[PDB]
């Protein structure tokens, strides 16, 4: 396995190892998003740990209209983060 | 890009002042840092924690505590924060110490 | 660090020890693209390892039109890339 | 889902026979697998290699070669290829060691 490779792959483990406890296997629903964000990316709610942004976040991952965050909607939401992550870091050195 | 030059030694215990809250409720911390492969990265939460919590210590008071400072932790560090108005800031610390590898 | 951000982390580390090369430190060239696609995912090019399909890929992810693929850029290649194969296991289990 | 049950053992070496190349020129293929965490996952180039070449060598004839199944090998593979009219193929199968942990 190569460097991006599992880079990607982990990626697809933690949606997979999240994604499975209610609803469905391959979909993540309301409870378990929060779980996620409770545990991987702890700090970016603005309500701390709370629902509310979390329910609004739900809403905005959700393109489809089924009120349940896909890989495909998923996806796009680490790749937001990782990109303005970097720009910051571009933008750092000066 | 400017840095602040901070001697440190290993396994030496070291406190750092972060500021950046203002007179506002705790909003969240958007902490990162400027390094090559980048291991000492972690979101901080006023209301969460993290791998990341056990190393280094947030004081309430908006400080940063570390028990033993090692070869991990020597870089440059940045503690940001981010207001829903889009507010930040460009606060950027370089600790250096005496056994490089 | 979380593992979901390890991953996200993973895929910075990459890039910028790629992009650097050449031209920029933050931004991929096409020479440094053709050494990231023949040592991090060698096979999705047509033309095995010639500079074929890289000119045309170096076209489609330049967006900002200077023939320099940016991370903004380059992270929604990796994240299409991801999203397409999760999406196919996902009909793998039917 | 289907999966072939292939029986082997801890430092066999095994030769597996992945068909899906037409009559055509060596295309592009995007070799993939089915595991939890998928340690075992590698693009494969019909002109180029990487971190996995060294493990399991594929054959100008269309075959997989491994000089040592182990554990980390044990799951199911998917020998798929990529033409660019949209052809792939759903070929699964599923290994399974004698001395498993």
């Amino acid at each position: 396995m190569t460097e991006l490779e599992t880079a990607m792959g982990m990626i697809i483990d933690v949606f997979s190892r999240y994604s499975g406890s209610e609803g469905s296997t391959q979909t993540l629903t309301k409870g378990e998003l929060k779980v996620l964000m409770e545990k991987e990316l702890p700090g970016f709610l603005q309500s701390g740990k709370d629902k509310d942004a979390v329910d609004k976040l739900l809403k905005d991952l959700d393109a489809n209209g089924d009120a349940q965050v896909d890989f495909s909607e998923f996806i796009v939401f680490v790749a937001a983060i990782t990109s303005a992550c970097h720009k910051y870091f571009e933008k750092a050195g000066l | 890009a400017m840095a602040q030059n901070i001697t440190a030694r290993i396994g030496e215990p070291l406190v750092l002042k972060c500021k950046g809250a203002p007179k506002k409720p705790p909003q969240r911390l958007e902490w990162k840092l400027n390094t090559g492969r980048t291991e000492a990265w972690k979101v901080l939460s006023p209301q969460g924690g993290g791998p990341w919590d056990s190393v280094a210590r947030v004081l309430p008071n908006g400080s940063l505590f570390l028990p033993a400072v090692g070869i991990q932790d020597e870089g440059i560090f940045r503690c940001q924060a981010m207001n829903r108005n889009g507010k930040e800031t460009k606060s950027n610390y370089r600790v250096r110490v005496y056994q490089i590898p």
